[PDB]
């Protein structure tokens, strides 16, 4: 349920990002040595906390915390609340990234259209 | 769950309903009093009566067995016979 | 279920049996009582008029267009009572209506208890065999001359005799053995 | 009014 | 033996059957079985039931209880 | 009305109306109650089919054709619309999820010895 | 208009005949009750008979089973629409599945022979 | 005896103390719980994370270069 | 194995010499113990076959049956004590002896090393069976049924006689042990393609295949209960036992000479299963149930994969016990009802509470309910058939749906619904009737606990 | 499991208390005649409609917003949401007809739900229906990495569609009371005879599967 | 219509007999001739503890003893815990940037 779809399903899809292939353009385009992501947890930490593969996100590190405070504090299931906000935040702060990336793409494709339309296609 | 019927509690309800039908005078309704020859009601009003009874006692008096619920009493033994009330 | 089916149906019973299906299929569409008690006295009007049509042909032309009006203006899931054929409790309790000729193979131990019960049961079985002769003879002496024969059976017509063929309308399993 | 409940013979 | 309320008690006025009674009457018609259908609206079951009333049944004390609890937490 | 003489065995067995026991008057005291059949009345050839359990030829408030068309119409429209759907899906404005290491190459059970072409994910 | 199909048949009501009945029709109708009433008063006087242990037979059911499993081959005449249809039913699918199973079994065998079928972790058969 | 709760004809069935109190009890706890959780945890409707406006991201941030 | 046999023979002297009043108990009590001696063969502590002596052997495939053959004689003699209790005291002692000879002969046939010993004993079993069906058969048509049972088996039998004498000349001995450890590889000629058919056809006939199964519906219909139990439980399985031991030779041809039968059986399984769906005679429906559930077996003794074979061994022993149970309870209804019609007698649970529990368990055995050897069997044949061609599940998949429908219909229209108004009042159940059943199912429950014993030669 | 179990035993109470009436048409005003079951029924009804902070709410809206956020069939996404509004509608249908309406039951009234065996279990499950979603969601292991970040319309869609669902049905039912029989059966029949899958696929298949056995495979 | 005067007597009389049959069906006093504990604590323990013991006997002395009969997912170990057997203290995780 969204309006972005309308831009793509209706109107023109030339400048609308493909749901897949989101990292379509060069990974460094527009970037002065963009820093790659940083994963706080060690591959082993996760493997020892038995985090489901899917849950091994870049927020895996705040999860392990939650899970820690959920095993500890056992009889009390209502007290590891700060830990959940944190994890969630980490993830909201990841969903936003995944949204910034998508927009980026979107805009860049438009850049392609504008540029290749009159800059590189008319004499 | 509810208490079982009686041959005088299945008769007070049958007279009760009929006494609430406007056409049937409530002071000339007597159990041995025929609906169409003595009280005056027409044929269409027999269907309507029976139907009231079918809704007072919660079951369906079949068509063929109900083209004859004339006396205001037949209704009281037929209902009871169908419900096994030996009093 | 009790009385026997007539051979052909009259005009009346066909009209007067629509007044039932119709009004009862008007209480599915119109559930609330008020709407019903209204929309129904308006139904009678429809039947009330065209009551005195003497022109049979016409009458059977109002009936045949009534039952088609009805078929197309009927409710798919009407209100059929709980215990009537097609209902929700129809024949539910029949798993408990054993046919009473089965208490005759009970072990003398079982029938040992419940003793006064079998003392009265043996009386009734004496009644049944004591009249089969007078009954069948009645059924026959009063059999109709050759011609139309319906399923209606005769009453007693003499003291001491028991209505012919009465062993299974009486001695019929109780409706709700519970 | 306890009533007698006919039942198939159940000794056998 | 169970007694039965006096048949007279029932009357159509004062219930929704009365308004149905008056219109059918304009048409000249009059339904004769109304009085039977009167106890539906006659008493006890006479009050109209509103949809918020069912969804909100017990809300009054529920919130009262809500207040009390929050209070205890405030009192620490 | 004997079943048609085409030598399939029917013989003299009467061709009784193909109506199921379902619409036999449900109130009458049928000798055989559950077959809704009286004692002596010619049994139908396929009474193993039009019995009160197996098949139901009984009139329906909606005409049969109207039924077959409507049902299948619904089915088709749905199936189709589902197709319109797959063509035009609903997807939020979100780029792809990013897993650490090499898309968890080793942990997805990848071969420890053979390192994978690094798949890197950058900030923003 | 309701449209009876071989299923969803025309209801009693809505059936032309039920409405226009000639004197002839009525007579027939009356007769059919007689046959039934007659048969009804025979069962009833054999059912309600004290002093009876023998099995009420319901010969109408015995005429049915005989008609259906022991009066068939004495009324068999091999026509067309019967032998064409009596061979499509016995050999039709029996030949269909043979080219369904042969083709599969042959596809399988080829693949096994050429070395493609994986047959992994299959240590049973 | 045969009457544990006298049946009633065309009258509002009499109700036992307990029937009414238990019914108000279950419903009132439902409302206390809905109100208590709503106060303590109101992130059922709102959500505790605000959607970013994807259309306010400086192109610089998104690496959008300036037409070479 | 002469204790399972000699003590058996001696039963015959006991049925004759014993008092007319005590003849029944001496015979039934003693063969129960004869079954107990039969259980000793089950003591196999190593995989090598127990070759008792030159002519008599018992390997995993025969042992599960010899015990069943010994077990049913007690039961057969208990199910026929009612009918056959109206006889002259010398007709009984003949029936009892006839039943006794069947298992003497059947015990030996299942426990025979020389394949032609199988043939002589194999085709002898027809004499006792034809007498049981024709002499005591209630219906006018048993003379006909007997003819069908004798000719279909006999015309198949003489080809096998020629084939086995043929292999003896080709190899030099019909000893199943040697024939197995010797190189008999047919050469896919046109002639061999006939040999294979000669050997398998006689076995395929008494194991009703779709093409030649008309003998079994006709035979069980008019056969007395003891004959119908023997035909379904042990007689039909004689054909399966033969196909397992005879296809040791004719090893190469069945790879490609089986397609015809396999397809005949799987399509046959569907049609035989389906006609059960509308058949008015209960004994008729059980018989076609027997054809379909035996059509699965000829489709596993031909695919020839380890699992098929023991799927077959599991199902044959299991279906044998279940079918009899169904044929035995069908008889109890027939004797009180006096008619085979399924439509009459509706509602019995209302009047015979327990027999209905036996009916329910028999039907659940009939359809594949899972903690039963019956299901393990079909699950295995199903697996291999799938291996032969993944498409097989479609046909072995229409049979499972149909098998559920007719199995429950037998329960729904015989043991539920409103009671029949007043058939001859149905006298209560005898304890013999109920035990005859209990004796069938208690072993079905016990075998399901440890399926290993009836798994076949393959596993 | 908790709420559906409640509603069915709730109706078990209504059906048994009334003279075995299993039809909403003849049952009415159970709210005043039997508050204990009516209270249990609405608690269950709201849980079915995903009332906020009740057991349905903890799990159900997670599923709804999951849909609103994943890549999915457009036809599937739209039908699932209106399916949620219909769940509110039929939920509304039950309480309006069964509970909030003038009584239409047979005239003699004999209602008792006092029996401990009725109340106790209904009472016990009601406690579960009220608190189970709270307990199960917090206790279970973190799983699935949900997406709590949504445009607010999608975040609150389950809540609004459910609300609008009730509102629409309230209107429809309330409209019914008018002395105006004008339903016209526009599409009620499909809906009333189960989409006609029962009328057609239950009469053809069992007929053309048995005809072929008797007539063709068995006799021919 | 109306009942025929000779059917309102075959229902008159047969109903009279049905009423007597149902009276006779009633059971007399004595009719069912009979042929000549700490409350829940007789259950909780007798019916739960008694079974438990057996089960335990079975689970701690057959299953436990036999190989691979009761296998369990590894216990969860997070950064910072002390493994009981080894005594190893799982090293703390790289500080993830706080207040993110
Ligand atoms: C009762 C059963 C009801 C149906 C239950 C399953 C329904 C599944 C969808 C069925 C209808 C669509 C099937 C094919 C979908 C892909 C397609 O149409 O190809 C072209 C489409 C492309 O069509 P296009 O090229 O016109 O797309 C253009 C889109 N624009 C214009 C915006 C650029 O390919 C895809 O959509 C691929 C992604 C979807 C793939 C979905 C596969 C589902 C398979 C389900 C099989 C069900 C079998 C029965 C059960
Ligand atoms: C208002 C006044 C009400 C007065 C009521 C008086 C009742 C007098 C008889 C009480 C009998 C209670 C039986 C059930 C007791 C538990 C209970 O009701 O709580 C609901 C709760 C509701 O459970 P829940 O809401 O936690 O549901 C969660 C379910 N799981 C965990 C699976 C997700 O049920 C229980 O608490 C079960 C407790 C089991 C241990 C105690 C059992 C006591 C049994 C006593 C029987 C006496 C006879
Ligand atoms: C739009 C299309 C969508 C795609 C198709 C979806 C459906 C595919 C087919 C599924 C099966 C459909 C028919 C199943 C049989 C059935 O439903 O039985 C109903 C029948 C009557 O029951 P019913 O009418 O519901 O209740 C009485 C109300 N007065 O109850 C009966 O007892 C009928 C008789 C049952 C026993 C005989 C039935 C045939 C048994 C063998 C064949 C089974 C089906 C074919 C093999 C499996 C195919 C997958
Ligand atoms: C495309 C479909 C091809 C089908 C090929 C197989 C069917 C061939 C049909 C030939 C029809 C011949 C005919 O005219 O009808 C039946 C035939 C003659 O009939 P008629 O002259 O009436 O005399 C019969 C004896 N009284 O009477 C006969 O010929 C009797 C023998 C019939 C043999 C053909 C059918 C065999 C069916 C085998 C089924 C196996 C299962
Ligand atoms: C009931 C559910 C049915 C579900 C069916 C599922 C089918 C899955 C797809 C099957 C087809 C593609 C398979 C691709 C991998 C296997 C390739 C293969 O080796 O299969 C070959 C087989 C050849 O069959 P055919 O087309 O007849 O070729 C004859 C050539 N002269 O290829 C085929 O067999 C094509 C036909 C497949 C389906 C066959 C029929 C299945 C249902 C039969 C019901 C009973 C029909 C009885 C017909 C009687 C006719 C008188
Ligand atoms: C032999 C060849 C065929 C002969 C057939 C006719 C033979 C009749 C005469 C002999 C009858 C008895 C001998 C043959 C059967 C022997 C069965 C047996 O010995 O059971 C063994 C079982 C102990 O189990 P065990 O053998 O240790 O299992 C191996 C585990 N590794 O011992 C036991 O524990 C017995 C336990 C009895 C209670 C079992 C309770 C569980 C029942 C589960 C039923 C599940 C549902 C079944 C559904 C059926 C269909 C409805
Ligand atoms: C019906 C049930 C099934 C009947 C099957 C009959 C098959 C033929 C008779 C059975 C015996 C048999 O097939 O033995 C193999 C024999 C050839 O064996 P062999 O000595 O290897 O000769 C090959 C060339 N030297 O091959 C033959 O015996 C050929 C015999 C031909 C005549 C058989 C009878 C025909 C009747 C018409
Ligand atoms: C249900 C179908 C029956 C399932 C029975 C499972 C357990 C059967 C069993 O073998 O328990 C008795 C066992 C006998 O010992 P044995 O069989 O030799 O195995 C020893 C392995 N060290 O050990 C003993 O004899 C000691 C006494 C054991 C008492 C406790 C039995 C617990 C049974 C647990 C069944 C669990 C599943 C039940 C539901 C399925
Ligand atoms: C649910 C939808 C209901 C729709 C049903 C349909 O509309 C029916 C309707 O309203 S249209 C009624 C008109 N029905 C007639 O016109 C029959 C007239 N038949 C006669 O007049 C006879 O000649 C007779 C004199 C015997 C009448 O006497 P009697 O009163 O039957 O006893």
């Amino acid at each position: 349920m969204g309006a972005h779809l309308t831009r793509r399903y209706l109107w023109d899809a030339s400048v609308e990002p493909d749901p897949e292939k989101i990292p379509s353009f060069p990974p460094d385009l527009g970037f002065p040595e963009r820093k790659e992501r940083v994963m706080v947890a060690t591959q082993q930490e996760m493997m020892d906390a038995q985090l489901t593969l899917q849950q091994r996100d870049y927020c895996a590190h705040y999860l392990i915390r939650l899970l820690k405070c959920k095993r500890d504090s056992f009889p009390n299931f209502l007290a590891c609340k700060h830990e959940q906000h944190d994890w969630d935040y980490c993830e909201h702060l990841d969903y936003v990234k995944r949204m910034k990336e998508f927009e980026r793409e979107r805009r860049l494709l438009q850049r392609k259209k504008r540029r290749a339309l009159k800059e590189a296609r008319v004499a | 769950d509810a208490p079982p019927l009686t041959l005088d509690g299945i008769k007070d309800r049958v007279l009760y309903v009929l006494k609430l039908y406007d056409k049937i005078d409530p002071e000339k309704l007597s159990v041995n009093s025929h609906f169409m020859k003595d009280l005056g009601l027409d044929s269409l009003d027999q269907v309507e009566i029976i139907m009231a009874m079918e809704d007072e006692f919660g079951f369906e008096i079949p068509d063929i067995d109900a083209e004859k619920l004339m006396c205001p009493q037949e209704i009281v033994d037929y209902i009871a016979d169908k419900k096994d009330v030996y009093e | 279920a009790f009385c026997a089916p007539p051979a052909y149906l009259t005009h009346q019973q066909k009209v007067l049996r629509l007044y039932k299906r119709a009004l009862r299929h008007l209480e599915s569409w119109c559930i609330h009582r008020d709407k019903y008690r209204y929309f129904a006295c308006l139904m009678r009007a429809r039947f009330e008029e065209h009551k005195n049509e003497k022109d049979m042909m016409r009458a059977t032309q109002l009936l045949r267009e009534a039952e088609e009006e009805f078929w197309q203006n009927q409710h798919p899931q009407p209100y059929i009572f709980p215990d009537s054929p097609g209902g929700t409790s129809f024949e539910r309790y029949e798993c408990y209506k054993v046919p009473e000729w089965c208490l005759d193979y009970w072990h003398p131990s079982e029938k040992a208890m419940y003793p006064d019960y079998f003392s009265k049961r043996e009386q009734w079985k004496k009644l049944r065999m004591e009249s089969w002769d007078r009954e069948v003879k009645q059924l026959q002496e009063e059999t109709s001359p050759d011609g139309i024969m319906t399923e209606a059976l005769p009453p007693a017509r003499r003291e001491g005799d028991l209505p012919p063929l009465w062993w299974h309308i009486v001695t019929r399993p109780r409706e709700r053995p519970t | 009014k306890r009533l007698f409940v006919v039942k198939p013979s159940l000794y056998y | 033996k169970m007694e039965l309320p006096d048949y007279r008690q029932w009357k159509i006025e004062g219930t929704p059957l009365e308004t149905v009674q008056k219109k059918l009457a304009a048409r000249g018609l009059r339904d004769p079985w109304a009085r039977n259908e009167a106890w539906r609206y006659m008493g006890g079951f006479a009050g109209n039931i509103t949809f918020p009333s069912v969804i909100l049944k017990g809300f009054k004390w529920g919130f009262a209880a809500f207040v009390v609890a929050l209070g205890a937490e405030y009192f620490l | 009305e004997p079943y048609p003489d085409d030598g399939m065995g029917y013989g003299d067995y009467p061709m009784l109306p193909n109506r199921s026991q379902h619409e036999r008057d449900p109130w009458y005291q049928w000798d055989h109650s559950e077959l809704r059949m009286n004692w002596g009345e010619p049994i139908h050839w396929d009474l193993d089919m039009y019995i009160r359990n197996r098949v139901d030829t009984s009139p329906t408030p909606v005409s049969w054709d109207v039924m077959c068309k409507h049902l299948f119409g619904f089915v088709a429209f749905m199936v189709f619309m589902f197709w319109v759907g797959h063509v035009f899906p609903s997807y939020q404005p979100v780029g792809p999820k990013q897993y650490p290491y090499n898309n968890l190459y080793l942990e997805r059970g990848g071969d420890p010895t053979k390192e994978p072409e690094p798949v890197v994910h950058y900030d923003i | 208009k309701y449209k009876p199909a071989p299923l969803a048949t025309l209801p009693s009501t809505l059936d032309p005949a039920e409405y226009d009945v000639s004197p002839e029709t009525r007579r027939a109708q009356v007769e059919r009750l007689s046959i039934r009433a007659r048969l009804k008063r025979e069962y009833l006087l054999q059912y309600n008979d004290p002093k009876r242990v023998s099995h009420i037979e319901d010969p109408a059911l015995i005429r049915w089973t005989y008609a259906r499993s022991a009066n068939i081959y004495p009324n068999f005449r091999p026509t067309p629409k019967n032998s064409l249809l009596g061979a499509v039913a016995g050999f039709g699918p029996l030949i269909f599945w043979y080219y369904v199973f042969k083709t599969d079994r042959d596809r399988k065998e080829r693949l096994i022979q050429e070395g493609k079928l994986d047959r992994k972790f299959n240590i049973s058969y | 005896g045969g009457v544990h709760i006298q049946p009633r004809y065309r009258e509002f069935p009499q109700l036992t103390r307990s029937q009414v109190i238990q019914g108000e009890f279950l419903s009132s706890l439902m409302w206390f719980w809905i109100l208590w959780r709503f106060w303590h945890d109101s992130d059922a409707v709102l959500g505790h994370f605000s959607y970013p406006d994807p259309s306010q991201w400086t192109d610089e941030e998104l690496g959008i270069p300036p037409d070479d | 194995m002469l204790k399972i046999i000699l003590p058996s023979l001696m039963l015959l002297p006991l049925t004759w010499l014993s008092s007319p009043k005590k003849t029944w108990t001496n015979v039934t009590s003693y063969s129960f113990l004869i079954s107990l001696t039969s259980l000793t063969l089950l003591w196999q502590t190593d995989e090598n076959y127990k070759n008792f002596s030159n002519m008599f052997s018992s390997d995993p495939l025969s042992t599960p049956l010899i015990i069943l053959t010994a077990w049913l004689l007690p039961l057969m003699l208990m199910a026929s004590q009612n009918h056959l209790k109206k006889d002259n005291n010398v007709l009984q002692k003949l029936y009892i002896s006839m039943l006794i000879s069947l298992q003497i002969l059947l015990i030996m046939t299942f426990s025979a090393t020389e394949l032609i010993m199988f043939y002589i004993l194999f085709e002898a079993t027809l004499i006792p069976t034809l007498i049981i069906i024709t002499r005591w058969g209630n219906q006018t048509e048993r003379l006909n049924a007997g003819i069908y049972f004798l000719f279909y088996t006999l015309i198949g039998s003489i080809p096998l006689l020629i084939a086995l004498i043929l292999i003896q000349n080709h190899v030099g001995t019909l000893n199943l042990m040697i024939l197995s450890f010797t190189t008999h590889t047919l050469d896919a000629s046109w002639s061999n393609n006939l040999l294979w058919l000669a050997c398998m056809m006689a076995f395929l006939i008494k194991m009703p295949l779709y093409g030649v199964h008309l003998w079994l519906p006709k035979a069980h219909v008019e056969a007395p209960i003891a004959g119908s139990m023997i035909l379904a439980a042990i007689l039909l399985k004689l054909g399966s036992y033969g196909m397992i031991r005879i296809s040791i030779i004719l090893d190469p041809l069945t790879k490609y000479m089986a397609y015809p039968f396999i397809l005949l059986s799987l399509w046959g399984m569907i049609m035989t299963s389906s006609i059960c769906l509308r058949q008015t005679d209960l004994k008729s429906l059980i018989a076609y149930s027997s054809v379909s559930h035996m059509a699965l077996v000829i489709a596993s003794i031909m695919i020839q994969t380890p699992w098929s074979f023991m799927g077959a061994t599991m199902l044959m022993i299991a279906h044998g016990l279940t079918s009899s149970l169904l044929f035995c309870l069908a008889n109890s209804n027939y004797e009180r009802i006096h008619s085979r019609t399924m439509i009459m007698a509706r509602g019995l649970q209302m009047v015979f509470p327990l027999m209905a529990t036996w009916w329910l368990m028999a039907s659940l055995a009939n359809l594949a309910l899972p903690p039963s050897i019956n299901l393990m069997g079909e699950l295995f044949i199903t697996m291999s058939l799938f291996s032969w061609s993944n498409f097989t599940i479609i046909l072995m998949g229409i049979n499972i749906i149909i098998t559920g429908m007719y199995s429950m219909y037998m329960i729904i229209t015989t043991q539920r619904g409103k009671l029949t108004n007043h058939m001859i009042n149905l006298q209560p159940s005898h304890t013999r009737e109920l035990t005859l059943m209990a004796l069938h199912m208690i072993p079905l429950i016990l075998l399901t606990t440890s399926p290993k014993l009836i798994t076949g030669l393959t596993m | 499991a908790f709420f559906k179990a409640m509603l069915f035993m709730c109706s078990g109470s209504i059906i048994h208390s009334l003279a075995d009436e299993q039809d909403i048409r003849k049952m009415g005003n159970i709210t005043k005649i039997m508050p204990f079951t009516s209270s249990c029924l609405v608690i269950g009804s709201l849980a079915l409609t995903g009332m906020p902070f009740l057991t349905g709410f903890y799990s159900k809206d997670l599923i709804i917003e999951a849909i609103n956020t994943c890549n999915t069939n457009a036809w599937a996404l739209l039908i699932t949401l209106i399916a949620t509004s219909m769940t509110a509608m039929y939920s509304m249908r039950i309480i309006y007809f069964v509970t909030m309406t003038k009584p239409r039951f047979p005239p003699l009234i004999s209602i008792n739900e006092n029996d401990p065996d009725l109340m106790n279990p209904i009472k016990r499950l009601a406690f579960g229906s009220i608190f189970a979603g709270f307990v199960i969601s917090y206790n279970i292991p973190p799983t699935s990495i949900p997406v709590l970040t949504m445009p607010w319309f999608l975040k609150t869609t389950a809540l609004i569609i459910s609300v609008l669902g009730f509102l629409i049905a309230l209107e429809l039912n309330n409209l019914t009371m008018k002395l105006s029989m004008n339903k016209a059966n526009p599409y009620s029949s499909f809906s009333t005879l189960l989409g006609f899958f029962p009328s057609i696929i239950h009469r053809i298949t069992p007929m053309k599967s048995l005809n072929l056995s008797l007539k063709t495979s068995l006799t021919l | 219509s109306g009942y025929t005067p000779d059917e309102k007597l075959r229902l008159q009389q047969l109903r009279e007999l049905r009423r007597r049959w149902l009276k006779d069906q009633e059971l007399s006093p004595r009719e069912p001739v009979l042929p000549p504990a700490y409350r829940s604590s007789l259950f909780a323990v007798s019916h739960v503890l008694i079974p438990m013991w057996f089960v335990h006997y079975y689970v701690k002395y057959h299953m436990a003893t036999k190989p691979y009969t009761i296998v369990s997912s590894k216990p969860r170990i997070f950064p910072g815990d002390t493994i009981l057997e080894t005594g190893e203290v799982i090293p703390p995780m790289r500080d993830f940037p706080d207040q993110h």
